[PDB]
RNA sequence: GCAGAGGUUCUAGCUACACCCUCUAUAAAAAACUAAGGACCACACGAG
């Protein structure tokens, strides 16, 4: 939330004005900026479900 | 652009940089207690912007958030009365630069006062391993309940007391508390006063603030010793026990079921925190921290007096 | 203010679920409307909660029952 | 320019009938100390007290000896007088005799009237008595002195304490009013032997000290 | 050399002196080393940190 | 100067550049807090043309670690001057002599641990006295780059701003020289074409000095 | 009990005097003689320069022709200045000096109450033959020390003021010589003040701020 | 923006996650709602 998530910056920012202390975790930015430099290399890096 | 140091891996994904952050100078910050550290105003001004707009609205003071921010870069009155609330009971986390071990980053309360230096209580001075040469601490914030809970029942400095490596405290009195200690735990062959009857420590006290009697001098005392022999029980017992002024001062401070046979030494650095030792075992933490916060006020407000200076003779 | 948590720690023996059984019922004191059954005093509402587990009127079975029988009151109104 | 911030204090907590804790929040920068430890030496050692000065054992003539049927030396029993609390009238000096025999501990409630002389303790032990036989006698001398006049820089002697305090402690920490900087928030904590709360202590301390500034008031 | 000329002026030879507290106006036992220290300032100032 | 030197502080300050040793002997004809004017003797000047020396000191100007650059005269008028010696005190040198603290009364002692395992405790009369308050100059630019859309304006009118903050401001949008700015305060106007005005950074409460412009070859230079 | 008196007051220089309160009980001596002094250096009326505008000079950084000193320099030697004023708690003062040759506190014209106490205060020197300078000097009152920052037009300039008119405050217990009694102590205060007030009325106010500070915990 | 349109203000302000209001052809009566573009390399410095 602190440092790198687009949907948890800006949800927390309302959150906190707003009255109630809670957290969504997303995911990191920089895991996303990973996935593409690995998969920019030829390797096929993705995630399960 | 993946490996080494500079890569993702130990750049951008390990060792992400946070936001509510802060830095400053260390200060000594003797008064305040070991569970609280300083903070100045126009740093936790900065730190909890988010946490005065809310209240601001909750006050009806701002109708929008521009007008909060309007009225927050003003820095009138208002605003530091909104800001001693959220500030109450949040801690914070003062974090050393080079964190070697767990101790490095621990948890404090804030106690907003003026200046433009982070003040730390002198007894974690030790675990931190920070000196006073301009060292630089890293202010962080939680912002959820959950971290606020968590800095609360971890990492607040009343809650690590005994290192992980091995069970000896760390919390250790270092350099003028123990040096006031060891002068005020001795005896001089004569002083004025030799040889006299004491009725207890609660006039030992006055018998030496009154200058009538030196701080070193073998006298004979009547204490009350109180024994944990029996299982969840008190026994008290008094015996008129033989030794200095400056020692029977030195007793008041103590909890009561310690027994005598520790502040009768001459009370180096190593007795010292085996004394510690000893009321964290038989005495819990909650009887712990607050005699490890009184010994250091006894120790500088007795090495004060003393006048240690060093000369070429 | 409390400064030093042991005596918490002893109702709730983990003291990694003294932190979570804390949490919710922080929770429901600042989102949820009910209120501290400990008397309140000018302390937040992260401090209220090891202060009633202290006192003993809070674990993890507890909150778990009133908030069943709020489900509970819930399907009442359901009919 | 004259305008000088008077102290307001907040509460008094009082633990006991002999212990308090007296603070006040502004009070003054830097007057903190100046009124803290102005009032600790004043009190400490000059107040219009009463206690008692010198015993003489019918039996005992040397310091360093003892008798039988008691388990306290005379080492002891001496150091057991010096802080029993007792207050006269207006009369300078009256002499105490005790005279009780029989197991038990001879409590303060033993001693004799021998007037109007009050004690605030009667339950105040003096010398347990372990043989029936046995009997103890003393007289016991009292004065109307001031400070605490050791025995070191004067038959038994015997310490006098005549100032009813038995401890004071003063602190300063920062209490900054409102937008206005912290200065001294003065903090006091007395005990007393008995004879006046501390409280009343305080309040007759501080007489004394405004009484002696009297041809400096303008 | 600097024993003699302590000795000049009136200082005392071993270079302690008996200070006063400040707060109690007592007096401290064990006299302490006074004197004259060049003292620099360093630009590591506060207001840039 | 140092209560107690080594005897290489009449060296260091000379053979540096701070101080201003003057090449000529002689007697001073006009001192001022900028300039100095020695008239040479007869023997120590040539025969034509020798006239007299001046010398001008270089006021306030930044370093190049924001600390003040000052020479102050040393000298009064009528006495006399020898060869090499110095006649302007440099930033931190006094009477040609390295100087760069100020010697207190230090005193070895703990004091209720307000000087901990390194801490230094300082009196008030140490700040009463400003023994040890130094000066700061800080240098600011603002550029007026020539983007699309049409170049920016330098003008003073500023959209969306209140008439407190043009106060400080004169007619050509240039802040006056000697104003007495804050934390946040607005120094030149700059309006981007659709506000980018310079402003002081937080914290900095300084006094302007002095104003520099430069105007390029082509474009028309405005009235300040 | 005994009562302190202001038995003697003598002054050995224009600067400091001796003051003496004679008849005092064991112990007192050194009460008052730390409560007395710890007053006295840090609160007591005095007056010093606090707004300085000189005629021609904008800021603080700017030197000025015909002046040996830098206007810093003008400044720093102006907070120096021992004045005292007798009735207005606020007073301009005007100086107006021409021609070479060092300007002197004597040089500043007197109004009816404002005197100087040390006209040999030298404040800058005019080494140009056709050189002038003209300031108007603001002297007010106040207690301790004011920085300039915590206190409109461009031409007139700051300075820190520092209404302190006492600097060293020393005392000495010594036995007094009654002639039937023991114990008692007299005392002796030393006082380097800066020439604005006087001993006895030092002493007087430094007295009555711990009278009133006193009466808030006693009837 | 009920859908379309316009909007007080407190940069800009139907999306950035957005949000609300009044109105019926086009702007004008009103309060409550948000936080922006900054890479690499050399030199010097401080602390552990
Ligand atoms: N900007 C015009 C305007 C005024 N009020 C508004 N409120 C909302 N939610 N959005 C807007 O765009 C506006
Ligand atoms: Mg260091």
């Amino acid at each position: 939330v602190k440092s790198d998530d687009v949907n948890g910056r800006t949800k927390m920012y309302k959150n906190i004005v707003d009255g109630n202390h809670q957290m969504e975790p997303g995911m990191p930015e920089s895991f996303n900026v990973l996935l593409k430099e690995i998969r920019s290399l030829g390797i096929n890096i993705e995630l399960e479900d | 652009m993946i490996k080494g140091k500079q890569g993702r891996f130990r750049q951008n994904l390990l060792g992400k940089r946070v936001d509510y952050s802060g830095r400053s100078v260390i200060t000594v910050g003797p008064y305040l207690r070991l569970h609280q550290c300083g903070l100045p105003k126009k740093m936790a001004l900065e730190l909890f912007k988010p946490f005065i707009y809310g209240k601001l609205e909750l006050r009806g003071l701002a109708t929008t958030i521009k007008a909060a921010k309007k009225m927050v870069e003003r820095e009138e009155a208002v605003v530091w009365d909104i800001l001693d609330e959220v500030i109450r009971e949040h801690p914070v986390l003062l974090n050393r630069a080079p964190t070697l071990h767990r101790l490095g980053i621990q948890a404090f309360e804030p106690v907003l006062i003026e200046g433009k230096a982070i003040q730390l209580h002198p007894l974690v001075c030790a675990a931190y391993n920070a000196d006073f040469d301009g060292d630089q601490m890293a202010v962080h914030v939680p912002l959820t309940l959950e971290a606020q809970l968590e800095a609360r029942a971890l990492m607040m400095s009343t809650n690590n007391i005994l290192s992980p490596a091995n069970g000896e405290p760390i919390i250790v009195p270092s350099q003028d508390v123990v040096l006031g200690l060891y002068y005020m735990t001795r005896d001089c062959v004569n002083a004025k006063g030799e040889g006299m009857v004491l009725t207890g420590p609660k006039e030992a006290e006055r018998l030496y603030r009154s200058g009538l009697a030196s701080l070193h001098a073998r006298v004979k005392v009547r204490i009350t010793e109180y024994e944990k022999d029996a299982n969840g029980e008190l026994v008290a017992k008094t015996s008129l026990k033989d030794t200095t002024v400056g020692r029977a001062i030195l007793w008041m401070i103590v909890p009561k079921g310690l027994p005598y046979s520790i502040v009768n030494q001459a009370l180096g650095k190593k007795a010292i925190s085996k004394m510690l030792n000893t009321c964290y075992r038989i005495l819990g933490l909650k009887p712990t921290v607050i005699f490890a916060d009184q010994i250091m006020y006894t120790g500088f407000a007795y090495a004060a007096r003393s006048g240690a200076s060093v000369g070429i003779d | 203010a409390r400064v030093t948590v042991q005596d918490a720690v002893e109702k709730i023996g983990n003291r990694f679920d003294l932190v979570l059984v804390a949490a919710r019922r922080a929770r429901q004191m600042q989102v949820g409307g009910k209120d501290p059954l400990v008397p309140e005093e000018n302390d937040k509402t992260t401090v209220i909660a090891l202060r009633e587990i202290e006192e003993g009127l809070i674990n993890n079975q507890i909150l778990d029952v009133r908030e069943r029988q709020e489900q509970q009151e819930q399907e009442a109104a359901e009919l | 320019v004259t305008e000088f911030l008077k102290p307001r204090l907040v509460d008094i907590e009082q633990v006991s009938s002999t212990h308090a804790k007296v603070t006040l929040e502004p009070l003054e920068r830097g007057f903190g100390h100046t009124l803290g430890n102005a009032l600790r030496r004043i009190l400490l050692s000059s107040m219009p007290g009463c206690a008692v000065t010198e015993v003489e054992i019918d039996g005992v003539l040397h310091e360093y000896s003892t008798k039988e049927g008691v388990q306290e030396d005379i080492l002891e029993i001496l150091l057991n007088l010096k802080g029993l609390a007792v207050r006269v009238q207006g009369k300078d000096e009256v002499i105490l005799t005790l005279n009780k025999s029989g197991i038990g501990p001879v409590t303060a409630a033993d001693i004799t009237h021998d007037g109007d002389v009050e004690i605030v303790k009667p339950q105040h032990v003096i010398c347990h008595l372990t043989d029936e036989n046995a009997s103890i006698s003393m007289r016991i001398k009292v004065q109307r002195g001031r400070g605490y006049v050791p025995a070191s820089t004067r038959r038994l002697l015997v310490d006098a304490c005549y100032s009813p305090v038995e401890r004071i402690a003063y602190n300063v920490e920062a209490a900054r009013v409102e937008q206005r900087t912290d200065l001294d928030k003065l903090v006091i904590e007395m005990e007393t032997n008995g004879t006046i709360d501390p409280e009343e202590a305080i309040r007759r301390a501080a007489t004394i000290l405004a009484e002696q500034l009297e041809a400096f008031v303008d | 050399e600097i024993k003699e000329l302590l000795k000049l002026g009136d200082l005392p030879t071993s270079g302690q002196i008996r200070l006063y507290d400040g707060r109690t106006g007592e007096q401290f036992e064990r006299p302490v080393t006074v004197g004259y220290m060049y003292m620099l300032k360093l630009n590591h100032l506060v207001d840039d940190k | 100067k140092p209560l107690v030197g080594t005897g290489m502080e009449r060296a260091v300050a000379v053979d540096s550049g701070v101080t201003a040793v003057a090449k000529r002997g002689g007697v001073v004809q006009y001192v001022d807090a900028s300039r100095i004017v020695i008239k040479v003797n007869e023997d120590e000047m040539y025969p034509g043309e020798a006239g007299i020396d001046i010398y001008n000191l270089t006021k306030y100007t930044r370093s190049n670690q924001n600390t003040c650059i000052n020479q102050m005269p040393c000298v009064s008028l009528g006495e006399p001057v020898e060869r090499g010696d110095v006649l302007a005190d440099g930033p931190s040198t006094d009477l040609g002599e390295l100087a760069l603290g100020q010697n207190m009364r230090v005193a070895f002692m703990p004091w209720n641990g307000y000087n901990f395992e390194d801490s230094i405790l300082v009196s008030e009369r140490v700040v009463q006295e400003d023994r040890f308050t130094t000066i700061h100059i800080q240098e600011l630019a603002c550029v007026s780059r020539d983007t699309k859309l049409g170049p920016e304006e330098i003008t003073a009118d500023i959209p969306n701003v209140g008439e407190a903050a043009l106060s400080k401001l004169d007619e050509s949008g240039i802040v006056y020289i000697g104003a007495e700015v804050t934390g946040g305060d607005i120094l030149v106007g700059k309006v981007t074409p659709k506000d980018s005005s310079l402003r002081v950074p937080n914290g900095v409460s300084g006094t302007v000095i002095d104003v520099q412009v430069f105007t390029r070859d082509g474009v028309e230079k405005d009235k300040r």
